């Protein structure tokens, strides 16, 4: 997938990865104390190009109950089927990429996000 | 462009930049007023107070659970590694400054001054904010690296609503 | 002086009757622009449903923009010709388009028929607030009222949005007169003080003040450019 | 051409106000204050800024805004010319009152009906023997001043002939329409 | 690979052919028009481990006018050319009493070596071609008209008609890509004939400089 | 004269700049002098010949005698002299004017 | 397209899809666990530099997974070591400044830098039938007629003339730009009159306009006459041999007056 950010215990600071020269495993030192955890997942860098197309996380639930965007009633809603969801489009860097509509269920306390 | 919207100072602008790629990562630097270098982000943060880097990006990063935003945050933190104590980020600032003095303690309070009386005064220009003064500026840089993910549309130069209108009463 | 005592006797006007088409030609202008419409929904339908695909060269945008342009260019063209064509001989605004002494046919198009499609930066017009050209239209609109589509002709006058669009659009042509005459001219200037002094000397050649020979001949041929005419060669051409 | 400008006729450039008041009844209404929150919380919550300066952040920001715009339009603790922006994708509630920004009035759109009334129009028909001015068309809640950052979040019918239902509707959402 | 450097060999060396033709040297319609193929059967396939050898590919060719005067083509193996290859060049030129010589070279030239090439110029007249300039003839480009360079009765003949002095006529730098093409030297004047849309045809002269 | 052209101008377009619209001057001797298309011809064919070989003898545009001026006038008449044969041609005038 | 694909500067970046530094230092027993039939298949530093291709980028470019490895092999003099055979490579490194930097440096600057195919200056390349004839490659039939004969072209977005012109397959004669600098520099000061004069006139006629030929071939002659391209500005005018009292008439009149 993609790696996150680990933290010292003790001072807090971010831990670098850093190999033993003698188990020959991987292992994230803190490099202000002397602290050192094993790792769990040994990648260590990720880089995407194209496999950032998913902008459905980015849409929070609340954007709704915007009265700015267009609503619709053909497309139900497959968590809790209700009519009515606002649709609209990607809003980023691959917005030239696309037309493709995200939809927001606007019924309250459901803010299902789906796509076609 | 900060005013303190009742005092009316000179507008102390403050610049929150990242370098372009053209380094191991792409890196967020700050242009403080009456600095007349940059300073890298992290270090402006230890001044402030802060000295870890979790308080640090939970200044800055408010979700830890999306990691593309710390990828970016990283080399910040990398260039700041040297700097790990407030004094130590503050001599740092004041070795930039407008007339440097050789005492150690003059960098010290006038980069405290700096970063009290010229940086962000909307925020607050007393004592006791430099917490308030942390938050912007991580909001800043929150802001920057939504721009540069992406995740947030670029500002318009000529939008009416980033404009405001000097009539008789602020011009006299 | 012989036309213009004629043109006593004949006389030559404008009024309103001459912008004016038969209800014919205005049931068959609202139909092609009804008709463009729909087929602007039907592509902006084909986008949103992933079917639009990238003509080669260009991504989704410069396609989608393409398509929808090339259907409003379409329209404002077909309805311009079917304006025109409803025209009488005794049109004045055809009068004085035919005889060229001022206005084209785009004029008699969108003084009758429509419009068009207002541009500001060659593009259709621009997102200014968020995701909108106005507050008066949804997040998103792509269709042709929202991007700037003027419907109406100028007899029938502008909607409000109409109205704000064409004034973006005439902006750009009075922003790009003012900066072309400050730019030009500085051209012109520097084009004249490098060829000042180049002249025709006695002997034909076209030398510089420095007596460097810039051309052994003027032209090449050595002819002065009033006299000249455009002919045909005959044996260029055809075939053995 | 184009670096001058006008003023369009019904445009007003705002005077400035103190955010004060602003800021005690956003304290009294269940709004935390950045200095006293861990940052854990900021993540899920929308950010509060009154003037530039991010001042706090909020766990319900739409019956907050309902309760801005309720106070506004009464100007029980809000004046007229100060203007609340929710941005809901990015999650912050910006409220300006400074001065110099340029606002305009619309009329008021609340369930596809204009709340200007045949009644209101009865009584400004009267203004002389009335006393019945556009302040108290504003203080009404019929009619509020909308700058521009404010306009980019609400819904314009042109005219109320907009409002009517149509066979295939454009918006049903409509919260404002023009003059 | 050695199917892109077989074609490259045979490029450069079709362009010097035309080269020493365009400038009267005694170059054979056969190995003007050689095709690729014959470039194998006469050389090789493999120039990695070299069928065809760069110091095999030099030329020799004779002026019309006189075969005394003569003028190699060299092809070194080393992309940059130093003094000493240079110096083998010369010793070769020496021992076969030859004054004029074209370096072919692949990468480029050290800075000394050009200096070299420059300071060598009153007893021998060497000239540097990278293999990217011969890898197409720019004369038969459309936009390059014919180059003709004059004798200097025709210059003299040319400066008496028009009642001219050099500095007066058009100029064209020694560096020139014709000029280089061609291996003409500052005080000499190339006539060009290029057809005019107005004229038909118009004969320009440039003093080189 | 062909040939030449057709190395001059690759693209085949005949639209050339010329001094002397030398179809309107013919057209012109046509209305002067009363030409009857529909009746045989007075001119000789030599006439035409000699006349367009006599009257390329004096548009002078380089003046000289040595092969410099001639050969540089050659050139700075070729397109008005290949036009000039093209529409005072033997045949042209015999069928055509 | 061959040509295109020729032609196009196409680095890895343009190629690859993901990328991931992972650590592994069995290869017998790879992590990954999907890669590790085909190294098995195969079979130090422990730091794996992972990159994963597009399998359309490769397609349409026509390039193979041994033509990538072999660019990586030559550009880094086997400092590292490739393993190919989904479009995985898996690059380790052969025997201060530890191995994990050092292969993000690696990738970084191998993403960008290195040249897949292509010329290096040309950006992006557009092929395309042409409608004007100006365009059309025009031959003389049998008859003798002019037929317009309807061929590819290519058209790029960057200039390296020399590169281009050198191709196979690419016309040496009719190829041209539009940047008169490069045709200078390429072909010539003739050849860089007759492009100017060629771009001179395609600006004055686009508009539809019409400028009698002679006033385009004395400016493209004054600019060409020295030999050199003199810009039509204070940096060509005032750098002739014209007088001082010229110069200064023009611009920089107290700097042309204190040198005279
Ligand atoms: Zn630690
Ligand atoms: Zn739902």
């Amino acid at each position: 997938g993609f790696v996150g950010i680990r933290f010292c215990q003790e001072c807090n600071n971010m831990l670098y990865p850093k190999e033993d020269k003698e188990n020959r495993i991987l292992l994230y030192a803190c490099r202000n104390c002397d602290y050192q955890q094993e790792a769990d997942n040994s990648c260590i860098y990720v880089n995407k190009i194209t496999h950032e197309v998913d902008e459905l996380t980015q849409i929070i639930a609340d954007v709704s109950q915007d009265p700015t965007l267009p609503r619709t009633e053909d497309h139900p809603c497959q968590k809790c089927g209700h009519k009515e969801a606002v649709f609209f489009q990607s809003h980023s860097a691959r917005a030239e990429d696309a037309m493709r509509l995200y939809y927001v269920c606007t019924a309250p306390h459901c803010g299902h996000r789906w796509t076609e | 462009r900060s005013c303190l919207e009742n005092s009316s100072r000179p507008t102390s602008t403050i610049w929150v930049s990242m370098l372009a790629r053209g380094a191991i990562g792409q890196r967020i630097v700050a242009t403080l007023p009456y600095i007349k270098q940059e300073v890298p982000i992290i270090i402006v943060f230890r001044a402030l107070g802060f000295v870890s880097d979790r308080d640090i990006l939970e200044h800055i990063i408010y979700d830890f659970e999306d990691p593309e935003m710390m990828e970016m945050v990283k080399p910040s933190l990398d260039e700041a590694f040297v700097i790990q104590e407030q004094n130590v980020a503050l001599n740092f600032i004041g070795s930039r400054g407008a007339k440097p003095g050789v005492t150690k303690e003059k960098r010290i309070k006038y980069a405290k001054e700096v970063l009290q009386k010229e940086m962000l005064p909307h925020v607050g220009v007393s004592d006791f904010c430099e917490t308030k003064k942390a938050y912007f500026l991580g909001y800043m840089v929150h802001r920057l690296l939504l721009a540069a993910l992406g995740r947030r549309e670029l500002d318009d130069r000529d939008h009416y609503g980033n404009k405001r209108l000097d009539l008789a009463g602020p011009l006299l | 002086t012989v036309i213009n005592n004629w043109l006593l006797i004949e006389g030559h006007t404008i009024g309103i009757g001459d912008s004016i088409a038969d209800s014919k030609t205005y049931q068959d202008i609202q139909n092609t622009i009804k008709k463009a419409k729909q087929d602007v929904i039907e592509v902006i339908e084909k986008a949103h449903n992933n079917e639009l695909e990238p003509t080669p060269g260009n991504t989704l945008r410069q396609t989608f923009e393409n398509q929808v342009n090339r259907i409003l260019n379409d329209a404002r063209d077909k309805t311009g010709s079917s304006a025109q064509k409803s025209l009488s001989e005794y049109n004045n605004f055809k009068s004085m388009v035919v005889s060229g002494a001022k206005g084209s046919k785009i004029n008699i198009s969108q003084v009758i028929a429509v419009v068009g499609q207002q541009n500001v930066e060659g593009k259709r017009i621009p997102f200014g607030f968020k995701h909108r050209t106005l507050p008066h239209f949804i997040k998103d609109d792509y269709g042709p009222e929202s991007r700037g589509f003027v419907e109406n002709s100028y007899l029938a006058g502008l909607t409000p949005t109409e109205f704000f669009f064409h004034a973006m659009g005439g902006r750009e042509g009075l922003i790009d007169t003012a900066v072309k005459t400050a730019e030009t001219g500085y051209i012109q200037r520097r084009l004249i003080k490098s060829m000042e002094s180049v002249m025709v000397k006695y002997d034909a050649t076209v030398r510089n003040s420095i007596n460097q020979v810039v051309q052994l001949r003027y032209g090449e041929d050595g002819l002065a450019g009033e006299s000249v005419e455009f002919q045909n060669l005959a044996t260029l051409k055809p075939s053995n | 051409v184009g670096l001058v400008k006008n003023l369009a006729l019904m445009a007003y450039i705002s005077v400035g106000s103190q955010p004060s008041p602003i800021l005690e009844f956003l304290e009294e209404w269940s709004m935390e204050n950045l200095e006293e929150i861990s940052p854990a919380a900021i993540a899920d919550a929308t950010k509060i800024f009154v003037n530039g300066c991010w001042v706090g952040i909020h766990k319900d920001p739409e019956q907050l805004m309902n309760t801005l715009r309720k106070l506004r339009r009464q100007m029980d603790i809000i004046v007229s010319e100060v203007s609340m922006i929710r941005d809901i994708r990015e999650r912050e509630i910006r409220i300006y009152t400074d001065a110099g920004r340029i606002c305009r009035p619309l009329l008021i759109v609340e369930k596809q009906k204009l709340l200007l009334k045949k009644r209101h129009i009865d009584q400004l028909k009267e203004r002389e023997y009335n006393n019945y001015s556009w302040q108290d068309l504003v203080a009404s809640g019929v009619v509020e001043y909308i700058d521009t950052l404010e306009e980019e979040t609400v819904m314009l019918a042109m005219t109320p002939d907009d409002l009517q239902e149509k066979e295939v509707a454009y918006c049903s959402t409509y919260t404002h329409c023009e003059i | 690979d050695d199917e892109e450097e077989t074609y490259r060999l045979w490029k450069i060396r079709k362009t010097i052919m035309q080269l020493c033709h365009d400038r009267g040297y005694l170059v054979t319609q056969d190995e003007l028009d050689q095709t690729l193929e014959e470039f194998k059967a006469q050389f090789g396939d493999k120039p990695s481990e070299g069928r065809p050898r760069r110091t095999d590919l030099t030329v020799l060719v004779a002026h019309n006018d006189d075969p005394t005067d003569q003028m190699f083509v060299f092809f070194p193996e080393e992309p940059k050319v130093g003094i000493k290859t240079i110096k083998v060049y010369c010793q070769r030129m020496q021992e076969e009493n030859i004054t004029r010589a074209l370096i072919v070279v692949q990468q480029g030239m050290t800075p000394s070596a050009k200096q070299s090439l420059v300071d060598m110029a009153p007893k021998y007249i060497l000239e540097q071609f990278l293999q990217q300039e011969l890898l197409i003839n720019i004369t038969e480009h459309e936009l390059v008209p014919e180059h003709v360079v004059m004798t200097k009765e025709e210059v003299t003949e040319l400066l008496a008609r028009y009642k001219l002095r050099e500095n007066q006529l058009p100029r064209i730098q020694a560096g020139d890509p014709v000029a280089r093409y061609f291996g003409i030297k500052r005080g000499q004047v190339v006539k060009i004939i290029r057809p005019s849309e107005t004229a038909g045809r118009y004969i320009t002269y440039r003093l080189v400089q | 004269d062909r040939e030449v052209l057709r190395v001059i101008f690759p693209t085949g377009d005949s639209k050339v700049v010329l001094p002397c619209n030398l179809l309107r001057m013919i057209w012109n001797a046509q209305k002067i002098f009363h030409i009857n298309p529909r009746l045989p011809s007075d001119l000789h064919p030599i006439k035409v010949v000699e006349g367009v070989k006599e009257l390329s003898k004096k548009l002078v545009i380089v003046n000289g005698d040595d092969p410099l001026s001639r050969q540089a006038q050659e050139n700075a008449t070729l397109l008005f002299n290949i036009h000039l044969r093209s529409t005072l041609c033997s045949r042209r005038m015999a069928e055509e004017f | 397209k061959d040509i295109l694909c020729r032609l196009e500067h196409t680095t890895l970046r343009k190629v690859t899809a993901n990328t991931a530094i992972y650590y592994d230092p069995n290869p017998q027993s790879t992590v990954v666990a999907e890669d590790q039939e085909w190294v098995n298949v195969y079979y130090i530093s422990p730091w794996l530099l992972r990159v994963e291709l597009d399998r359309k980028h490769m397609t349409d470019r026509k390039l193979t997974m041994e033509q990538i490895a072999e660019k990586i092999n030559a550009g880094f003099g086997d400092d590292l070591n490739c393993i190919f055979n989904k479009l995985v490579l898996r690059i380790r490194i052969m025997n201060k400044m530890d191995d994990d930097v050092f292969l993000r440096c690696i990738e970084s600057n191998m993403l960008t830098d290195m040249t897949l195919q292509g010329i290096e200056q040309i950006s992006k390349v557009y092929m395309h039938l042409p409608q004007t004839d100006n365009k059309k490659k025009i031959i003389i039939t049998e008859d003798g007629e002019f037929k317009a004969l309807q061929e590819w072209i290519l058209e790029t977005d960057g200039v390296s003339l020399m590169r281009v012109l050198s191709e196979k397959d690419v016309d040496p004669v009719r190829t041209t730009s539009n940047d008169i600098v490069e045709i200078f520099t390429v072909l010539g000061i003739e050849a860089v009159r007759k492009a100017l004069e060629r771009e001179l006139y395609h600006v004055i006629s686009f508009d539809g306009s019409y400028v009698n030929y002679r006033h385009l071939a004395l400016l493209c002659d004054t600019m060409t006459c020295r030999g050199h391209l003199m810009a039509i500005t204070r940096h060509g005018v005032n750098r002739q041999d014209t007088g001082p009292l010229m110069k200064c008439s023009f611009e920089e009149t107290v700097d042309v007056l204190m040198e005279a």
